[PDB]
């Protein structure tokens, strides 16, 4: 059952590529040859879904979960240096009301 | 590729018929020694190899038996080859025959 | 003392060292623990250190204040040549020391953060998937949040955000075929600084193309921090006028997201008969997908149905046939239990409420 | 000014083959690399 | 028998000064020479980032014990990143009680260096190149023991060793060509050329010549006491940014 | 395989002494014996080289002087075995799952069906240093050379110490060099090293691959040759 | 003896939707140059048209499958495990945003103590 999707995919593999290669010889064919409104006639002019959904939302899964973790781990330890931070602030706090009060006797 | 294809098959049968006469001379490259003249890119064959394959068939179950390998490299300065590499259980002597055969040089 | 490599290395006094040699020095220029920072610093992007989680968490916190230091490390390091060495050690110091800078120097630096920013995206797509060009776009977007509480720097902050995000919404980063979360993460970040800046100068707009960009993802995380802003600069622009097309820009947005959401029927950044082309190319069922969000639906809706005893299209309509009562109605009635509740995906029914009167009194 | 026109030009800029049973004997000697005999019949 | 240890030095320093504090701090007294070195002397130089200025801290003790004498040679120039380090010997206190006096004294940092693959070949390369006293560099020739100690799974492949006798050395270098880096040009191309080994990336630990060095990933053990000019100057260049 | 178990007493009743294996393959001119030094193993083995001719005098010269684990890997290496010689890339030899017998069809031949080969490099392009087929392909190519066709890093035999030696010659120059190994399984550690691309797999000689395994002899001109 | 062809034919999927956009990419292109003889715009717009293009192949996906064989428990399980961690993320964003709350206020007290220390200490002097 997977298997045939497996030839198929590979088969549109090969003819998007064959698309891809003969594009890209005309264009270059024409650009070698040479030497707007075109732009709105465009815009007036035009086994993928399954695979792309899957291949789209398993990353998105993978990413959200690590973007987690990263997060997690950066959140203690902004919290522990945030904590250390608030600590030697009031120990400089009282340090400064010891340092006053010893300028105030001097 | 059809034609080509019969082609290729008359070759491979003509390959079986020629191979059930039993010693086959099948051609080989030790792929260490694939050297680069650098004249013009292409690849020469440093020390030559030629490969014996033996195969002897069975009368009882009717079948051809598994295929021993003998392989041979000539030397690097005395245009004689010396065994290689043989596949041959040890009770017959291979070494002493192919020191007996034709005084040693071959 | 003077030995100042057993001083800071890791007595009560001993986490206050730096300061009262900072305080002793009357600073001004280059101190002792500017040099060794510095140097600890160099040690540990050229790899002649063993461990550097021994050495970086200390250098950030010695960092998180004193600006001139920060100053001279976001001088002197952030660019490609430092990039290339190490990205994680790169990561670390740029998380630590980004969102406590708020640089008031010159007030010339636009020019060299969008050097920064568009280097290390050159950087990170010379590598084509490299999962770390978006950390930094956190890390200057949480110092965007910083920027912006004071009355200084606004205006470069504002200008900085619009760059940075023109910058995070190209399809080599982030797209629906095959790519990640990281820049929506980002883009939702920056977003939600915007609604933290409308909440409370004529370019609070986010350009059009960015907004028809960031309608058009199948994000829902992305869709509802856009409906967030949205709402936030309807608070923001209903005491505005009318006139000079910006107010109808904007109701020409939410008129859009509405075509996206659940009223029907039409302009949304391309004609339909191009919408025409594409269903004859592929294929009652013409206007049946006019509204991954409805497996949310579908499980909330197995959420609500356990209260009772026991794809939503015309084949709903067919097993409602089969045995409130409708299909039209339980999409309101799912609109509403997102309203109601403290659950996320809130915006969007918050923006349904706020707007299209008609379904106002849900 | 020159920032915006600097990021929107910056956003705007941005072998393995199948032997056979026939082929000739350099295309076959270049990639070989392994110890089994040589298949151009 | 003298591992010599390394150890990096931050910032660029005058040793003339403050001596007579690690005088009264220790009660000896110690000679501190200031050689003007530079490297091949030889005119191919432009005599510009070449010159160092060398200070061999002597400690001219009773010499009844070698593991408790210890020199310190220093190295520095005035125009690179990282400008100056050290490298001391011995198991005496005073190597502690020293590098306590330099941490407390100037206010430098200290650190020690770790050596990478192609530090060591240059380390080897640079420690047979011998001077003599007529301006030019003679070679002299070892039988190197190469080492390697890399990790598998199950410990499949614990150490192996590559070992050239001093005549094969010394035919690879009359059959490479006049140059005075032997061992970055001739030796490796070969091991690379007839073995596929790339001796750069492998795990090197102990690049050991016939008895006369043995230059390990850590330190360094010689013979002699001294250590030659060309060894500290591609020490020095290697802890570059 | 025969293993004969051959034990000896001495008196100070009688203590025992440490019991000596002689194993003796069934077809073959090689016979193993436990590893001892000691004159009562020089004297075992000279017992057995005089009683098992009976016709016409045998002497063993031992061909080996490195000792081998298992009697399963000695079986596989120097016993009645068709490893016996090729035990290394010529593995495939061995077993001959590359051909199949004339009698067999010729739909499903490798001359009809073709293999995925990757186009080998032939300039120095190694010392300048994604796309998972190509990976897969190059970890098939590392498979080729170090064993047979296609856990996962031992070979078929472990083998405990190999010492080789290195004498080519450039311009009448005999430049000796002596490699020496050691551990576990050699080869396979050797393999995986060559899997980290450490080693450049276009320039491993066949003698370093792992052929005429556990025999550690030096090269004159570009052919092995074990040592006495 | 299924992870194996799992895996395989997620990166053939990777594989086929990158040779997809590259299609579509090109396409784009081979109109342009050829319908005659390339701004920021308009290569937005482009993106845009291509966003959309993917969305309606998305839900004409979704509502050919949707609207427990084989080829559909993934998509199934997919969905199913997909979205239960966004409150989870909020949750960690909020936290981040508060920790950045109080840095500033902790580094802003931390600021004036430092400018009033430096007044007592140059007092001192």
């Amino acid at each position: 059952v997977l298997d045939v999707y497996i030839k198929n995919l590979e088969n549109q593999i090969g003819n998007k590529r064959y698309f891809l290669k003969q594009a890209q010889g005309a264009i270059d064919e024409i650009t070698k040859r040479s030497l707007s409104e075109v732009f709105t006639e465009l815009l007036r002019k035009p086994p993928i879904g399954f695979s792309l959904t899957s291949n789209f939302l398993s990353l998105r899964a993978q990413s959200s979960s690590e973007w987690l973790s990263l997060m997690n781990d950066q959140s203690v330890d902004q919290k522990a240096m945030l904590l250390l931070q608030n600590n030697i602030n009031s120990d400089l706090k009282e340090l400064l009301r010891k340092l006053q009060h010893q300028m105030t006797i001097m | 590729s059809t034609s080509d294809r019969s082609e290729l098959e008359d070759y491979i049968v003509l390959e079986n018929v020629y191979r059930m006469f039993g010693i086959t001379f099948f051609p080989l490259v030790d792929p260490i020694d694939l050297k680069i003249k650098d004249a013009s890119g292409e690849i020469f064959v440093d020390r030559e190899m030629l490969g014996i394959r033996l195969e002897v068939f069975s009368e009882r179950t009717s079948q051809f038996e598994k295929p021993h390998y003998v392989l041979l490299k000539k030397r690097i300065k005395s245009n004689s080859w010396f065994l290689f590499k043989h596949t041959i259980p040890s009770f017959i002597d291979v070494q002493g025959i192919f020191d007996d055969t034709n005084g040693g040089l071959v | 003392n003077s030995n100042v490599l057993l001083p800071r290395k890791v007595d009560s006094l001993k986490h206050l060292y730096s300061s009262i040699i900072l305080i002793k020095n009357s600073r001004d220029e280059s101190s002792s623990p500017y040099e060794w920072c510095i140097w600890q610093l160099k040690r540990c992007f050229a790899h002649q250190i063993e461990t550097p989680q021994e050495v970086i968490p200390i250098i950030i916190s010695v960092s998180s204040m004193d600006n001139k230091l920060s100053s001279r490390i976001i001088q002197t390091f952030c660019n490609l040549k430092y990039l290339k060495l190490d990205e994680l050690t790169l990561k670390k110091v740029c998380g630590g020391i980004l969102p406590l800078w708020k640089p008031e120097l010159i007030s010339g630096t636009r020019e060299f953060f969008v050097k920064f920013m568009a280097s290390i995206f050159m950087w990170s797509t010379r590598d084509g998937n490299n999962c770390t060009f978006s950390e930094t776009c956190f890390y200057v977007l949480q110092m965007i949040t910083n920027w912006v509480l004071d009355d200084k720097l606004i205006a470069l902050g504002l200008t900085l955000l619009h760059d940075m995000q023109s910058l995070l919404t190209l399809d080599k980063i982030f797209n629906n075929a095959t790519s990640n979360r990281f820049s929506t993460m980002a883009f939702i970040s920056s977003l939600d600084i915007l609604t933290q800046l409308s909440k409370q100068i004529q370019y609070l707009i986010v350009g059009p193309d960015i907004m028809n960009k960031v309608f058009s993802s199948d994000d829902p995380l992305l869709l509802s921090a856009a409906c967030r802003y949205l709402v936030a600069t309807k608070n923001k622009l209903m005491q505005y006028p009318s006139t000079n097309k910006f107010v109808r820009m904007q109701n020409q947005y939410i008129m859009d997201l509405t075509n996206y959401l659940y009223r029907n029927k039409s302009l949304f950044g391309v004609s339909p008969d191009f919408f025409k082309q594409i269903l004859e190319n592929l294929y009652f069922k013409n206007a049946k997908f006019f509204t991954a969000l409805s497996y949310i639906c579908i499980i909330i809706l197995r959420r609500l149905e356990t209260a009772e005893n026991t794809i939503i299209n015309e084949e709903t309509f067919n097993n409602f046939f089969r045995v409130v009562n409708n299909i039209h109605d339980l999409r309101v009635k799912i609109l509403m239990h997102l309203s109601n509740t403290a659950n996320p995906y809130r915006d969007i029914a918050a923006f349904l409420f706020t707007y299209l009167k008609s379904l106002s009194k849900y | 000014q020159n920032d915006i026109t600097q990021d929107f030009l910056n956003l705007i800029s941005i072998r393995v083959e199948r032997i056979n049973g026939l082929t000739n004997l350099q295309k076959e000697l270049v990639t070989k690399y392994d110890t089994l005999p040589l298949l151009n019949m | 028998p003298y591992t010599w240890k390394f150890l990096g030095i931050s910032k660029q320093l005058s040793l003339e000064n403050g001596i007579a504090k690690l005088n009264q701090l220790l009660n000896l007294e110690v000679d501190l020479d200031i050689q003007t070195i530079r490297v091949p002397s030889d005119p191919d130089g432009g005599t510009a980032a070449d010159e160092y200025i060398r200070y061999e801290m002597r400690l001219d003790i009773s010499n009844l014990d070698e593991g408790t004498y210890s020199k310190f040679i220093f190295l520095g120039n005035s125009k690179m990143e990282v400008p100056m380090f050290l490298c001391y010997c011995g198991t005496d206190n005073r190597n502690e009680v020293v590098l306590q006096w330099l941490k407390a004294e100037y206010g430098v940092i200290m650190w020690p260096i770790k050596f990478e693959q192609k530090t060591m070949i240059k380390l080897a390369d640079a420690s047979i190149v011998h001077v003599t006293k007529e301006n030019i560099e003679q070679i002299t020739w070892f039988s190197s023991k190469l080492y390697f100690e890399p990790e598998t799974q199950d410990k499949n492949l614990r150490q192996f060793s590559i070992e050239i006798p001093r005549e094969s050395c010394e035919g690879l270098a009359l059959g490479y060509g006049n140059t005075m880096h032997p061992y970055n040009d001739a030796i490796v191309p070969y091991i690379y050329n007839e073995t596929g080994m790339a001796v750069e990336r492998l795990p090197l630990t102990s690049v050991i010549l016939a008895g006369h060095t043995k230059i390990m990933r850590e330190s360094i053990v010689t013979s002699t006491r001294s250590l030659r000019n060309r060894v500290l100057a591609v020490v020095l260049q290697s802890i570059q940014f | 395989v025969l293993i004969t178990r051959i034990q000896l007493f001495d008196s100070n009743p009688l203590i025992s002494r440490r019991p000596y294996y002689v194993a003796f393959p069934l077809n073959s001119p090689i016979i193993f014996h436990s590893v001892d030094k000691d004159i009562y193993a020089r004297l075992v083995l000279q017992s057995i080289s005089r009683t098992i001719s009976e016709r016409e005098t045998i002497i063993f010269k031992p061909v080996q002087k490195i000792p081998v684990k298992s009697i399963h890997n000695i079986m596989t290496l120097l016993g009645p075995s068709r490893f016996a010689e090729s035990m290394g890339p010529w593995e495939c030899y061995a077993s001959a799952n590359f051909e199949r017998s004339p009698l067999h069809d010729y739909k499903k031949h490798q001359g009809l069906t073709g293999k995925k080969v990757m186009v080998r490099e032939f300039d120095d392009s190694f010392l300048n240093d994604e796309e998972p087929e190509i990976r897969r392909l190059r970890l098939e190519k590392n498979m080729i050379k170090f064993k047979g066709s296609a856990s996962r890093y031992s070979s078929l035999v472990p083998i405990e110490k190999v010492g080789f030696t290195l004498k080519n010659e450039i311009n009448s120059r005999i430049i000796t060099i002596k490699l020496k190994f050691n551990g576990n399984d050699i080869f396979g550690g050797l393999h995986e090293l060559c899997d980290k691309n450490l080693i450049n797999i276009d320039k491993v000689p066949g003698w370093l691959a792992g052929e005429n395994g556990s025999f550690s002899g030096t090269i004159m001109n570009g052919d092995f040759q074990r040592e006495q | 003896s299924s992870e194996k062809q799992w895996e395989r034919i997620q990166q053939l999927e990777k594989e086929h939707v990158e040779v997809y956009r590259e299609l579509l990419i090109t396409l784009d292109r081979l109109y342009l140059i050829r319908k005659h003889n390339l701004s920021h715009t308009q290569q937005r717009l482009l993106e845009i048209r291509h966003q959309l293009q993917i969305n309606l192949e998305k839900t004409a996906l979704l509502i050919r499958l949707l609207e427990t064989n084989v080829l559909f428990t993934k998509l199934q399980n997919l969905l199913e495990e997909s979205n239960s961690l966004d409150y989870e993320l909020l949750q960690s964003l909020g936290a981040q945003s508060s920790l950045h709350k109080q840095l500033i206020e902790s580094r802003a007290e931390r600021d004036e103590l430092m400018s009033k220390l430096i007044e007592l200490s140059s007092k001192f002097p």
